[PDB]
């Protein structure tokens, strides 16, 4: 399963620190050091298609893997004046499994590194290319009775009369089978459309056509009925063949244990209490601790 | 009008050696001396006596 773009893992196995099949390395830099962990441990930073991997370069057991669908704030800090060269630093701020992590990567060699620009550029491409690798409902996929193609996408076939076995009135639609996703859009109300990428499709079969999607990012059961069963099985064949040829090398469309405690963005806190309503402020505020109050926390 | 205290001359050069600690290099300085000819600030004349 694909996790290198979805999670933030610590002390990764040397087999998972290696390029996943669809992944490609983009850039690298040596002597990068790990701050927000005050071990002084030199290392090496690597920016890949889907994530940033830091490893100690002396004891590669201790290392970090941060996915791009987990980073919220990527900033560059150019500081550290004449005393030495400008040791540029990088500040990554992430939210994984409902917890805020903060990583500081300091380039010990005084030169300014070109890695910190490629990082942000590939992260921008990742965020702007999520139509390749995610499930989308009722989005803007059709200009005028015609699909809108991704950067790396070719439409393979276009089937008509494709009903949707999830509604009852807006059913008669069109089905585009591509090399990156299968989409269905209604004839009337062309804003009723679905787009399932092969990365999410887990099993295509007939039951009259059923797509079962990955339970790791929402397990949906999408059913479509076609009038001639011949075209039905033909489309099933095409879809499954495309799924397997995509599975061998994923595209991804990107154009170009207790150690985690030390990397808290908040600080000694990893879970937010339940948001309740505060009658004092008139806003939704997270549930207060036992003794504390709003006016006792506001004062200094 | 007056004559210089010495006909010497100095040429000083200052450069930077690029090293591993500092990529702008240690500053270093070396100098050389030359000796100008007496016939720049002098000519023959009538020799006085006392």
């Amino acid at each position: 399963a694909l996790w290198e773009d979805r999670d933030v893992r610590f002390d990764v196995s040397s087999q998972q620190m290696k390029t996943r099949p669809g992944e490609v390395l983009i850039d690298c830099l040596d002597s990068v050091e790990d701050t927000k962990g005050n071990n002084g441990d030199r290392g090496r930073l690597l920016v890949t298609n889907l994530r940033i991997v830091w490893h100690s370069l002396a004891l590669p057991r201790v290392n970090l893997s941060i996915g791009y669908n987990c980073i919220l704030n990527i900033t560059t800090r150019t500081a550290n004046s004449k005393l030495r060269g400008q040791t540029e630093a990088l500040y990554v701020l992430t939210k994984c499994n409902s917890t805020r992590f903060e990583f500081i990567f300091t380039n010990l060699v005084p030169g300014s590194p070109r890695l910190y620009t490629s990082l942000i550029a590939v992260h921008r491409a990742y965020e702007t290319s999520k139509m390749y690798r995610d499930f989308k409902l009722r989005s803007a996929l059709i200009q005028n009775k015609q699909l809108r193609l991704l950067p790396q996408e070719n439409v393979y076939n276009k089937i008509n009369g494709v009903w949707n076995l999830s509604s009852d009135q807006g059913n008669l639609g069109t089905f585009f089978i591509t090399n990156v996703r299968i989409v269905w859009h209604a004839n009337m109300n062309d804003s009723f459309n679905v787009s399932i990428p092969y990365l999410q499709i887990r099993s295509v079969k007939i039951r009259a056509l059923v797509i079962e999607s990955s339970q790791q990012s929402g397990g949906y059961v999408l059913g479509f009925k076609i009038d001639p069963v011949e075209k039905l099985q033909e489309s099933v064949k095409e879809i499954n063949s495309l799924h397997k040829v995509y599975s061998a090398n994923p595209i991804f469309g990107v154009d170009y244990t207790d150690a985690f405690v030390a990397y808290f963005a908040d600080g000694n806190k990893q879970q937010d209490r339940e948001p309740v309503f505060s009658e004092e402020l008139g806003l939704a505020i997270e549930k207060l601790k036992d003794g504390f109050t709003l006016q006792g926390l506001w004062e200094v | 009008s007056y004559s210089p205290p010495e006909l010497e001359g100095n040429a000083v050069v200052s450069y930077s050696r690029p090293t591993e600690r500092n990529p702008d290099g240690i500053p270093r300085v070396s100098q050389c001396k030359f000796r100008l000819p007496l016939k720049l600030v002098c000519l023959p004349g009538q020799p006085s006596k006392t």
